[PDB]
């Protein structure tokens, strides 16, 4: 099924000639233009105080990424290496060894944020809930290096953001 | 006529910021002079307010404390000053703040949150964690040739 | 909100009021508390000049009466 | 004498806006000829040049309006106006006022 | 005290060209359902003078100018000239009071064409230089109207003499008996100041050169449009002045020159842009036939209503 | 014949597009467009990612239609792999594509009324657009690239309540359309910038292999959505 | 007193830069979308003193919003060496801060900091508008950290 966008036929009768003389002559539609302009000047304007408002972000957004810990402290990553695995841009690397107690731990667990397409990929295979995307996304910086997060600035993170992490995650994993 | 009743809106603003002062201080820190409901305020001196007649968006807001860890805040304000227990709530990824449903405490999260860092010297500097792989060998230190 | 936009249209039209009034107020300054006189013709200018010989100061703003008859 | 002192006051402080604004950036130290130009461009110009000429005959108009050979008047003014519309209706009819190709 | 009445026109003058900018910002915004300006400073009051100084203290552009002498000639002549149009304008009482004064702004308004035309020259580029006759044509071309629809007004005055204008509009606005040239009058502003919809210099500057202090250009521009709606208002929305009190006119007076100036931000809020070729189309084909026509009926009228202005 | 090549002899940069265009006066008389500045290879790059791994690239093409985007790659997939979406994950691809729809539309006819000069549209209706970019990151926690849409369905169900603020969303869109057109549709300008031009005849558009309302503009009625329907 | 006299200039020249950000934008792809999203009603950029839309020629700060190719290289190079300075550059999004999810391809280069030099680095892919306006406002306050004229003092 179909319509017209613009198959009209103009009424030629003395009327409408003269409704069409009136509009060119008179400029009718531009100055009804004028009034929608005028309307939105009397309407409350749509901007926000940022940085003292901030526009609404979900449980799910994706940000900054942490390292996460169980309740007891211990890390939860196992170095499983499916984040690794997964990563569509390769912005992870991991290594791993047997820690001194016997664990399997990481010894290295860098992302390259400027490799990174913060798509989330690496927080859904991980089986531990050890990745994840936190909901910070202020942390430009001046520098190129501080981009590299290295396993020491991942796990800081986590400790930072934990309590808003948690509760995020509270909030969307039975939709997961 | 509205107008009256809307200049006395205007002055009661004046009045809800504690005076001329505390009403001009707020128009040339946070450039808005609105009265909310003080919803509570973090232990950095960030004073957060709700407004539920606001369109959604500028319905909650943080006035920035003037210091943070040392720093002076008045004029310089910034996004990442606001602590992960009221980001949640001021981003409305939730709508209860955490005075009335406060995070699950454990031993390892930070008790003081930090702002970003770049361009001073706390800066994060990257370097690889792993140790040395190859181990060379030292050759005898008592002569033998 | 849209009233926030009158404190820059307040301060261009006291900006653009003030070459008005300045005008105004110096001419009356000089004229003693007159208009400036408006000489566009010969005619005009003849009787200006006339003035200020009959002023007896060289003003030819300072007009003078039926005490001089 | 005063439009000479109103005349070089304005352009003087024109010039000295300009040095300035040539030399304060200076405080700091920061380290063939026919012009490929369509000749439908030439004629606007012309055309211009000669519709301000005929413009300049309307000028005394509202100083001749008050003769009281106003018939004559009224005959030499609608003459020139409707010269100046005919010279129109000719530069339109022989394509002189398009602009394709 | 006549040099003191001289700085109190220039000084205001270049004031209210830089709170123009804060005011058609912040318009703008709210039509765009947004704010504009209101951080630097109290609801953006700073802007203005945060603006001027980063402007005069930026590195000058690099490319080598073709002709030192006419770069510097060209921000002079426009800034210059720009300031020249006020000082006949009766505000109720003018600073110079010419008996030809509206002879005396059209012929300088003639001339202002050359600061275009200089900076084409000094820029040492072919684009630009081609960029410079463009806006040359333009401007010239809604020049002829404009002479033509002052004439025409002028014939209901009876002299060039602005103040005139004051006393012919004492019991009613020229508007009313002139609306058809008003509206013609208020467009051709528009298209010769290059402002929107007739802002093809910056239109046509798009894609898919030496150039002088923009600050001296921008500011020479806006003083032009205020110094243009200001004309508008003394020459179609006559103020009534009491000698005994000058200040009611420049009240009145200031508020319909803002309004007027305000509705050049309102109109390049709403349009777009014309092409070249129809905005040439506009004047030579639409507004030229009607300025013509009308200019013949309002020679013709005041004679056969027997309602001829008197000379003086 | 004056010539526009970007170069020597020419100082100007020209962008993401380079258009060598050769003038006669005002008339255009070759348009000659230079591509390949946001060139990335990304067909070859996804020779090297899983399928998974390859579904966020769709987002990075049109990046105006990113959902619409994976759909059309979701949907190949599904083909070959011989299964089929359930269909409520079918249901939630067709509303977020013709959400995705609006994006695009808005889009395309604010910016296209921006480059000529109509500069207020853009502002009205971008508010719209962050609206549903709030739709996106509700989602998926992604304003734009959501990589929403995978073979099999969707990653995520809508969170409850969503629906409810599609709803008041979609409400009240009509009328930004109509104030939308009010500026547009029957403006003098606006219609002498676009009546009669880039005319186009249906045997063109065809041979040319012009699809969408490059086709229907000419009058072709050919729309896949009703021809070839999917989901 | 020369120290407090160039410690209030300094305060002031930086002030008014800062207060005045013209930027021009390089929209290269899917960036230069959030970047429109940041002159959007909602936030406005426009309220900061950073207009819009601004010509290279009266450009303070250049904004590389998307992947910078090969063949585009030169390009950006070309409108960099012809801001006026002084000038700043703002890196947008992973593709131009460091190649991003075309980092390994033989088209791309990988970092527009390979090109010309960069201030401000904006994570994400891509940066919301908000996030944006951080790094915005993060160049601000680098800006009110300059000392041209304490350092012209002391030399
Ligand atoms: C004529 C000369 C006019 C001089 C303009 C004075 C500038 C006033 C000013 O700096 O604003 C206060 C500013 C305001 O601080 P701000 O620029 O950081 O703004 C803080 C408020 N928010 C968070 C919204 C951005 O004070 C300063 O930052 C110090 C600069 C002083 C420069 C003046 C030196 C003289
Ligand atoms: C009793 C005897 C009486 C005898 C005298 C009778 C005379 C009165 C009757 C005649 C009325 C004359 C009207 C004069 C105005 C000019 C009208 C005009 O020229 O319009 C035509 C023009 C082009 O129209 P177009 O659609 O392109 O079609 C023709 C092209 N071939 O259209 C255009 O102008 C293009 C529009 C340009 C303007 C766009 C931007 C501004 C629009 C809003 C401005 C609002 C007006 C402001 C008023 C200012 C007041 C100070
Ligand atoms: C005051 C600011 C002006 C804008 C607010 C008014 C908006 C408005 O009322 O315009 C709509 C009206 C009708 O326009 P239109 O439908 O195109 O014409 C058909 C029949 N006239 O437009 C009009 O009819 C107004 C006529 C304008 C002509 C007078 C200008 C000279
Ligand atoms: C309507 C008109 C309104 C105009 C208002 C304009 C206001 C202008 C305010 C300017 C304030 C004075 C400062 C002038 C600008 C200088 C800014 C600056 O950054 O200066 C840096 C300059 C370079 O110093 P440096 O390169 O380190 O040392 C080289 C010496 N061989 O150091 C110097 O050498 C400076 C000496
Ligand atoms: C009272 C009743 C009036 C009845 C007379 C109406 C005349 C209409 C003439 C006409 O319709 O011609 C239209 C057409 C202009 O349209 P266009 O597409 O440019 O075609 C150009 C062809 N030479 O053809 C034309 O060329 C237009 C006519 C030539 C231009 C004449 C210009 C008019 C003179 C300007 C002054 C106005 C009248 C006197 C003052
Ligand atoms: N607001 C506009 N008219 N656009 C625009 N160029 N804005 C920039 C503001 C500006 C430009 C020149 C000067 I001198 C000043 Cl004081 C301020
Ligand atoms: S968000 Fe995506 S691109 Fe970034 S590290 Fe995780 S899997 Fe890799
Ligand atoms: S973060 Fe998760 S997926 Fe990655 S290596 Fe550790 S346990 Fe495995
Ligand atoms: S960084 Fe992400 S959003 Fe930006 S251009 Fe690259 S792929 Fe697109």
């Amino acid at each position: 099924t179909y319509k017209y966008v613009n198959l009209r036929e103009p009424s030629m009768d003395m009327k409408s000639v003269t409704d069409r003389a009136a509009q060119t002559l008179l400029w009718t539609e531009l100055i009804r233009g004028l009034g929608m302009t005028l309307s939105y000047l009397f309407r409350e304007p749509a901007t926000i105080n940022y940085p003292f408002e901030k526009g609404p972000l979900s449980p799910r957004f994706r940000g900054e990424h942490a390292l996460r810990r169980y309740p007891s402290g211990e890390e939860r990553c196992i170095a499983c290496k499916l984040c690794e695995a997964v990563c569509p841009a390769q912005a992870i690397t991991i290594e791993a060894e047997p820690r001194a107690d016997g664990s399997r731990r990481t010894t290295r667990y860098d992302i390259d944020m400027t490799k990174c397409i913060y798509c989330g990929f690496c927080q859904e295979a991980c089986p531990v809930d050890a990745i994840v995307e936190g909901p910070n996304f202020e942390f430009s910086t001046e520098t190129h290096e501080e981009l590299l997060y290295n396993k020491e600035k991942l796990l800081n993170n986590g400790d930072k953001w934990e309590a808003e992490i948690a509760a995020n995650i509270q909030a969307d994993y039975l939709y997961r | 006529m509205e107008l009256l009743q809307v200049l006395k809106r205007g002055l009661q603003q004046v009045s809800g910021h504690g005076g001329l002062r505390g009403y001009l201080r707020v128009l040339f820190r946070a450039n808005d002079v609105r009265v909310g409901t003080l919803v509570g305020e973090d232990k950095y001196g960030n004073k957060y307010y709700e407004d539920n007649k606001q369109f959604f968006g500028r319905h909650r807001w943080v006035i920035y404390t003037t210091e943070m860890n040392g720093k002076n805040t008045f004029w310089d304000v910034d996004g990442s000053m606001v602590p992960p227990e009221w980001h949640r709530w001021l981003h409305c990824m939730t709508d209860d703040p955490p005075t009335v449903k406060p995070p699950t405490a454990r031993k390892f999260i930070w008790t003081n949150h930090k702002f970003n860092l770049s361009g001073t010297p706390q800066q994060y500097v990257p370097y690889s964690t792993t140790r040395k792989k190859i181990q060379e060998w030292v050759p005898p230190s008592t002569p033998y040739k | 909100m849209w009233f926030e936009v009158l404190p820059g249209i307040a301060v261009m039209g006291v900006c653009l009021f003030i070459p008005g009034m300045a005008t105004a107020r110096i001419h009356r300054f000089s004229n003693g508390g007159k208009e400036k006189r408006v000489a566009h013709y010969p005619y005009q200018w003849y009787l200006m000049e006339r003035d200020r010989r009959v002023s007896g100061v060289n003003r030819s703003y300072v007009s003078k009466g039926l005490e001089n008859i | 004498m005063n439009l000479m002192l109103a005349l070089l006051t304005n352009f003087t402080l024109a010039t000295l806006l300009v040095i300035i604004a040539f030399w304060l950036p200076q405080l700091n130290v920061y380290s063939s000829a026919r012009l490929p130009f369509s000749m439908k461009f030439f004629l606007v110009a012309i055309t211009f040049l000669l519709f301000d000429l005929e413009i300049a005959l309307l000028l005394p108009l509202p100083w001749a309006s008050q003769t009281a050979n106003l018939n004559t008047m009224l005959t030499m003014a609608l003459f020139l106006i409707i010269l100046l519309a005919v010279s129109l209706a000719y530069e339109w009819t022989q394509k002189g006022l398009e602009w394709t190709e | 005290m006549f040099m003191i009445n001289i700085l109190m026109l220039i000084i205001p003058i270049l004031l209210a060209v830089a709170f123009l900018t804060l005011v058609e910002r912040k318009v703008l915004g709210y039509m765009q359902l947004r704010k504009g300006p209101n951080v630097v400073g109290p609801y953006g009051l700073l802007q203005p003078i945060a603006d001027a100084i980063k402007l005069f203290i930026k590195e000058p552009l690099r490319p080598a100018t073709s002709s030192a002498s006419m770069f510097i000639l060209a921000p002079i002549m426009a800034l210059g000239l720009a300031l020249t149009m006020w000082i006949p304008l009766p505000m109720p009482y003018p600073l110079i009071n010419m008996n030809l004064g509206v002879l005396f702004m059209l012929a300088m308004s003639s001339l202002a064409v050359y600061s275009i035309l200089w900076s084409g020259w000094a820029s040492n580029s072919k684009y630009a230089l081609i960029g410079a006759l463009r806006a040359v044509a333009q401007t010239i071309s809604y020049e002829v109207t404009l002479a033509i629809i002052l004439l025409s007004v002028l014939l209901m005055s009876g002299s060039f003499t602005l103040s005139t204008l004051i006393t012919t509009q004492e019991q009613m606005w020229l508007i009313l008996p002139a609306w058809p040239l008003a509206m013609m009058w208020f467009i051709s502003t528009l298209a010769e100041t290059n402002r929107a919809p007739f802002d093809l210099t910056e239109g046509e500057s798009e894609l898919v050169y030496a150039a002088g202090p923009f600050a001296l250009f921008f500011m020479a521009e806006y003083a032009n449009i205020i110094m243009m709606n200001i004309f508008t208002a003394i020459l179609f929305l006559g103020t009534s002045h009491n000698p005994h009190m000058p200040e009611l006119y420049t009240i009145n007076f200031t508020i319909k020159s803002l309004l007027l100036t305000m509705s050049f931000l309102w109109i390049r809020a709403s349009y777009p842009r014309f092409r070249y070729d129809q905005l040439m189309h506009l004047l030579w084909k639409n507004f030229l036939p009607l300025t013509l026509a009308l200019c013949m009926w309002h020679v013709s009228l005041p004679i056969l209503t027997s309602g001829i202005p008197p000379q003086t | 014949n004056l010539t526009l090549n970007f170069g020597p002899q020419h100082p100007a940069a020209h962008g993401v597009l380079r258009l060598v265009m050769e003038l006669s006066g005002e008339m255009v008389r070759k348009c000659d467009p230079h591509i390949g500045l946001l060139h990335r290879g990304t067909e070859k790059l996804i020779e090297y990612k899983t399928y998974l791994q390859a579904l966020p690239y769709f987002d990075r093409l049109d990046y105006v239609s990113m959902m619409c985007n994976e759909q059309a790659y979701s949907l190949a997939v599904e083909k070959l792999l011989n299964i089929r979406p359930p269909p409520r994950a079918q249901w939630i691809r067709v509303l977020f594509g013709e959400i995705t729809r609006l994006l695009n539309h808005i889009m395309a006819v604010t910016t296209h009324a921006l480059d000529i000069g109509a500069m207020t549209p853009f502002f009205w209706m971008f508010e719209e657009r962050e609206k549903m970019f709030e739709f996106y990151e509700r989602v998926s926690g992604a304003r734009m690239h959501a990589a929403y849409v995978r073979p099999g369905g969707v990653h995520q169900d809508l969170p409850l309540g969503l629906m409810d603020d599609i709803y008041e969303f979609s409400k009240n869109f009509s009328l930004r359309i109509d104030e939308l057109e009010e500026m547009l549709t029957n403006n003098r300008i606006w219609r002498n910038r676009t009546v009669d031009i880039g005319i186009v005849t249906a045997e063109d558009a065809l041979n040319y292999g012009f699809s969408g309302v490059m086709l229907r503009g000419s009058g072709i009625q050919w729309d896949l959505r009703k021809t070839q329907p999917y989901d | 007193r020369g120290e407090y006299v160039v410690a209030k200039l300094d305060d002031l020249i930086n002030w008014a830069r800062r207060s005045s950000l013209w930027p021009m934008t390089f929209g290269l792809a899917c960036c230069a979308v959030e970047m429109m999203h940041m002159a959007a009603p909602r936030y406005d950029m426009d309220r900061f003193g950073v207009v819009f839309r601004a010509s290279p020629r009266q450009s303070d700060v250049m904004i590389v919003a998307g992947t910078l190719t090969n063949k585009m290289a030169p390009a950006l190079r070309k409108v960099y060496d012809q801001m006026p300075e002084p000038r700043y550059v703002v890196s947008m999004g992973s593709c131009a801060n460091g190649g991003g999810y075309y980092h390994y391809s033989y088209s791309v280069v990988r970092g527009c900091d390979r090109i010309v030099p960069v201030d401000i680095y904006v994570p994400g892919c891509p940066p919301t508008a908000e996030a944006l306006l951080y790094g915005i406002l993060q160049l601000q306050k680098k800006i009110k950290r300059e000392k041209r004229l304490r350092i012209w003092y002391r030399r």
